[PDB]
């Protein structure tokens, strides 16, 4: 299928699985993404990280 | 040239955002490790320190003596799409005979889908968000009865004439996208493209969208961002006359090719207008179920 | 070795002999945008240290009855130093922030404050008590300026959300028992490149008492909150007279 | 034309079916995407983020909700006697719905996994004190005294330098899911009870307050994992949303 | 015109026609009309077993 | 025949589809194409001729519309006096709806890019001066005086055998793209203000005119770009056309 | 007076950054401006009326009677092209009927 | 679009008819089988006990 | 795809990519063309060009 | 507010008892001569 590159997630670092009929790119299947994850980006976003044995605070 | 040496080893310019972590694949939940019993002084895993702002590290192995599992359980379900794609109520439009709505054969929806609590309280986790959508309008008479009308829906970007009247010239859509559909017919359904002028649609805008005083007569647009304003919905009977029977339409947004940024503490009080968070302030009601004692279930 | 450091940037310089960490928001350091993100094509002006310094706004007291404030940026800063003019005189404006939230007290009394960064921080108002008035928020509490304002229903934040999960923002603690200060380093958040620091607040400061303040008659009764803050990696564009709103 | 023959499901409308819809705006290209800080990928990515659990559910009136958000401890008469109790069902009613991941957890009918509990304390410095925090797997019933409930998952609590300390409620359940627990047949999926008791006392010396407080932070932990999509129990909307 | 719709333990039963539940924004809805052929899905093994 | 099933969508006719239609004249041929001159492949080729830009658009009268196609300048009192003021915005009412810019840009929705204005002098050869034509970037409101002005983007052009001076009114925007700006909300998308100056004064000897006329053209740069379709705000037609 | 439009460019008007622009041209070409379907006729096969009460009707193959349309393919002075042409037929009330 | 033309049978529901239909939880994935002892493979199996 | 060649942009210099299920070519979609332009033939056709540094009339 | 905008350092009290204050060579000539009232306060290096 060669179409038009105007999906939302175009250039995202998940790759999707997709679905379609049309020259448009959008009017694709959602599909299955990439199953990564980066919870420490919330969960633990610390300059100087600390390890789990440690005294967090020395 | 450059030859003053503090503007030689200057950092002045580098775009290069980096960044402290970087996501790993996780398909299934994580594996549990035997573990045996640790008398240790020195380590110590149980203790944390929540000023810090990080949760704690502290594992399963390290507070109890666990044994092996080979955890297998898929952690698909919760990525964005399989959380958003799925299609729900986001806008009515009703077409009336004898009302005093619209009682003369056509309606503009503004392209708003906060008017809705589920798909809102959803949504409103993350504050950016781009997306293509699938949209799909279901039609028929008050009673769910289905009749042999024809409908035309047109998409009315902002600058485009919004029709003043069921034989209003905008109609003759030369440009603009339309759909003609009996209510005979299955549900009309299309796909519709990220949109907005930003790189993202965002629930919320702490601003103003222009420059000058904010007297109080203008504090109505505080939050209101074009950027997320992507037009008109318009429908109509197609005919000169008026239509034999009433009609609803029953908009429902499907999004897919999800990506989100932000993430936000989730609505806790009944929402009350589209344009803002306004909350009943006479009835702030906790987040949750309460008791009677602490001591006590 | 943790508990201890110093932040130094522009002529200006912040030590802590109590300090829980610094937190990077969003894991990720400010930086300059770069050609690709860019769209606006005027080169823009990086004053650099006149502007990317330590700036200390405000003094609060916390008090056994405190509800706890809130602070935008960068309305904070449109007034205040050359960054204030550079913000003034150019139509676009982008920035990360180190914010540095100081309270101290004695190792007698007893209090912990939530400071966290929460972006798009858009206020509501009660809607006349019953939810059927159409209220909105004065320009005055939106934009309450370097005296930041107090929060009217810490609970929802004044904005029907729960503070019991801000901290899903970056955020630290100031648990008297533990630390003196908070810090935490912003980068730019939008869904642009550049804005109008004038028209839009890319984010807001929370400092609310989560475990209020205590302590016996007699212990000095004034214990006071102390917002510095700085920007970081300051861009501006399209210049043009000066502007305050 | 070819040889087609029309089988059930058509003219059907499924909200989840994943499907192609013709594009009404052909060769239209979106806006470029450039960097945003904090991208989400995975829900589950949230549930490791630890936020504010009310132990302490019980004010209700307008201006005494923050106190919901902390639970007290004091100088007790050294009877090991009972600080506080509450079921740890992760989406059941009560403290738990206070929390993000209890809010997430409400749009799934089914979870598995070990979550976690850290306590933060607040008091002044020269306090000190030690609690034995206890998790009771299902089966047993509020534990009477501190000498029950200690038979079961527990920490024990030393005040100090380190603020906080984190009990860890373990997945110990007899299926691989559970779905919410809630009174009645429903119940056969709880998870259990989780108990605060005084292991010694909170001591102070004079000059210091005799009631602090401890604030409960709640999360998942890396095994944690939800299946099978539902609408929240709550809709935030009583009218039309004007 | 009819709405079907799949409601998981957990999730709001309609208590009327006009219930908010309807909305369905996350549970599964299938709308269809008696005209049409008999709607049909398929169902995975959802215990918890 | 092959199990098929139908989705929703099904016997819709969506205006913007491309799809394929049974064809009316099996193997009909079309007559040749032979060359014919001024092909054009993409209307941004058209937004880059420059048209007349009706900066004086204030008589209306039919006998003298001619004259909104040109602004004058004349001998002054050397105070830096105003000469004329107009937006940028290119897709807003007002001059540059007189440019087939203007026009087309009215089938967009958005758009992107610098724009670009020449100015040509028609006083006669004896004639000089020097103007100071600024455009001031959102945000700045209309300039009291010349000082204010000249604190923006700003050319400042002297009249000699070169008859014209070009403007550029670079993209400076918060945006990548700009939807129509107007008044309300949408202003939010304005490009700012252009403002004429006299930076000396018009300078004539005894026997030339005091009073010449300028003439204004307007374009797009090579950045330039529309997207999103849209149908235009005019439909010239009152009744039906016979 | 040349007669061409001025060539003068940003990077030499003002000092400038650098920008790489990836906005799409795709959608200003004719066939995107124009393969959208637009109203181009009618005709009435009313019973009791002036017009066409006998059940026909001929239409002059002129698409020049409806402003939006017209507007639009009026901007060049030659066209070549092949079209796809949807005719929507119903009472007038937009009731379908057998017929 | 692609020229078909509908045979006998269309819109019928036989209820032997071995088909395909629309999942009503995409990403689903069921619980996992554990070893369970007896399993039965076919209805022959149980004829000679 | 082996039809007729009657579409009306048959020997174009533009490269279109399209679809279509029937012997005759005009009945195929309207699908996506070569992105070339020519802004020169109507903004500066102009016998003898002059550069941008340069004095026009000279 | 004010004195905040020049060269400064914020002082937290604790184990380490001290803290030091870099008044850094910030001077239009490579050298001052006694600075005092007068002409000569053109000298002058600042306050503290
Ligand atoms: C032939 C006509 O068919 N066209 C159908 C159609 C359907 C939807 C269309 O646009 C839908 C855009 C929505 C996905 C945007 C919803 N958003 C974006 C963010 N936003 C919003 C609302 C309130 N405050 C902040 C943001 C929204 O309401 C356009 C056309
Ligand atoms: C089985 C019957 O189906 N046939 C349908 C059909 C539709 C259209 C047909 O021809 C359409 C030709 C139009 C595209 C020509 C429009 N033009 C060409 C130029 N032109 C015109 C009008 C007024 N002044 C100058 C030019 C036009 O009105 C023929 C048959
Ligand atoms: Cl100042
Ligand atoms: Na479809
Ligand atoms: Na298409
Ligand atoms: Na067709
Ligand atoms: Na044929
Ligand atoms: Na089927
Ligand atoms: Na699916």
């Amino acid at each position: 299928s060669h179409e038009n590159s105007n999906s939302a997630t175009e250039g995202s670092t998940i790759n999707y699985t997709t679905i379609n009929y049309y020259k448009d790119s959008y009017a694709a299947t959602a599909g299955k993404q990439s199953l990564k994850q980066d919870p420490d980006k919330f969960a633990n976003p610390v300059k100087d990280i600390f390890t789990e044995m440690a005294a967090p605070l020395k | 040239g450059d030859r003053v040496a503090d503007v030689i080893e200057s950092s002045i310019g580098d775009s290069v955002s980096r960044a402290l972590t970087h996501a790993l694949p996780a398909p299934t939940g994580q594996n549990t490790q035997v573990s045996s019993h640790r008398l240790d002084t020195g380590k110590v895993p149980a203790l944390q320190a929540a000023e810090i702002g990080a949760s704690s590290n502290a594992s399963d192995e390290s507070m109890i003596e666990t044994r092996c599992v080979l955890n297998s359980h898929s952690t698909a379900e919760t990525t964005l799409d399989s959380f958003f794609s799925r299609a729900g109520l986001v806008g009515e439009i009703d077409l009336p005979l004898k009302g005093t709505t619209n009682p003369n054969g056509y309606a503009n929806w503004d392209i708003d889908i906060t008017g809705y609590a589920q798909m809102r309280r959803k949504v409103e986790l993350f504050t950016y968000m781009r997306f293509d959508a699938e949209f799909t309008f279901v039609a028929c008479t008050p009673t769910g009865e289905v009749v042999p009308q024809l409908l035309q829906y047109m998409f009315v970007p902002p600058g485009a004439p919004k029709p003043d009247s069921r034989e209003s010239l905008a109609w003759q859509t030369a440009t603009n996208p339309s759909v003609f559909v009996k209510l005979s017919d299955p549900p009309a359904q299309v796909s519709v493209p990220f949109m907005s002028p930003a790189s993202a649609y965002q629930w919320f805008y702490d601003g103003y969208p222009t420059f000058g005083e904010h007297k109080q007569e203008k504090d109505l647009e505080y939050g209101a961002c074009p950027n997320n304003m992507m037009g008109t919905f318009s429908v109509r009977t197609v005919g000169t006359s008026k239509s034999k029977y009433p009609l609803v339409v029953r908009i429902y947004m499907r999004m897919k090719h999800v990506r989100a940024w932000i993430p936000r503490p989730m609505r806790n009080q009944n929402y009350l207008f589209k344009a803002n968070p306004n909350y009943a302030g006479n009835s702030i009601k906790p987040t949750g179920a309460s008791r009677t004692a602490i001591t006590t279930l | 070795s943790d508990r201890v450091a110093q932040l130094t940037i522009g002529n200006s310089t912040i030590t802590t002999q109590e300090a829980a960490n610094i937190i990077v928001g969003y894991g990720e350091w400010p930086s300059y945008c770069s050609d690709s993100d860019a769209t606006a094509v005027d080169k823009p002006t990086r004053p650099d240290v006149s502007v990317n310094r330590f700036y200390t706004l405000d003094t609060k007291l916390w008090e056994k009855s405190s509800k706890g404030w809130y602070w935008k940026f960068p309305d904070v800063l449109t007034e205040t130093g050359v960054f204030g003019q550079n913000a003034q005189f150019h139509y676009l404006y982008r920035s990360g922030f180190c914010i540095h939230v100081q309270c101290n007290a004695s190792k007698f009394h007893q209090g912990a404050l939530l400071v966290a960064v929460l972006p798009e921080y858009v206020i509501g108002t009660v809607a006349g008590g019953t939810g059927t008035e159409d209220t909105h928020p004065p320009y005055k509490q939106t934009q309450p300026g370097a005296d930041g304002f107090e929060l009217q229903h810490p609970y929802v934040l004044d904005a029907g959300i729960p503070i019991s999960q801000l901290t899903v923002c970056p955020h630290q603690w100031i648990n008297l028992r533990t630390n003196n200060c908070a810090t935490i380093i912003v980068p730019y958040i939008n869904a642009l490149p550049f804005d109008s620091a004038l028209n839009h607040c890319n984010f807001g400061l929370l400092v609310v008492p989560i475990s209020p303040l205590d302590y016996d008659q007699g212990a000095t009764p004034v214990i006071p909150i102390t917002i510095t803050l700085a920007p970081m990696c300051s861009e501006f564009a399209g210049l043009r007279q000066a502007v305050t709103q | 034309g070819f040889p087609t023959e029309l089988k059930p499901g058509t003219n059907q409308f499924l909200t989840t079916d994943d499907g192609v819809s013709a594009p009404i705006l052909p060769n239209f290209h979106p806006t470029p995407c450039i960097h945003i800080p904090g991208e989400v990928r995975n829900l589950l990515e949230l549930c490791q983020v630890e936020t504010i659990l009310e132990v302490n559910n019980v004010p209700t009136n307008a201006t005494s909700l923050m106190e919901r958000l902390r639970f007290p401890v004091s100088a007790q008469a050294g009877k090991g006697e009972l600080c506080a109790v509450f079921r740890a069902d992760p989406g059941r009613n009560g403290p738990w719905q206070s929390t993000l991941l209890g809010q997430l957890c409400g749009y799934y009918t089914q979870w598995s996994g070990s979550l976690e509990v850290t306590f933060m304390f607040t008091g002044s410095f020269m306090a000190t004190g030690k609690m034995l925090i206890a998790y009771t797997p299902p089966g047993g019933p509020l534990p009477k005294d501190r000498a029950t409930a200690m038979l079961g998952t527990h920490v024990i609590w030393d005040f100090g330098l380190q603020s906080s300390v984190t009990l860890v409620i373990p997945w110990i359940s007899n299926t691989h899911y559970r779905a919410h627990a809630r009174d009645g047949v429903f119940d056969y999926y709880t998870t259990g009870l989780v108990s605060i008791w005084y292991q010694t006392n909170y001591v102070v010396p004079i000059g210091a307050p005799n009631t602090a407080y401890i604030i409960a932070l709640a999360a998942a932990q890396k095994n944690f994992t939800m299946k099978l999509c539902k609408d929240a129990s709550d809709i935030l909307q009583t009218g039309t949303i004007q």
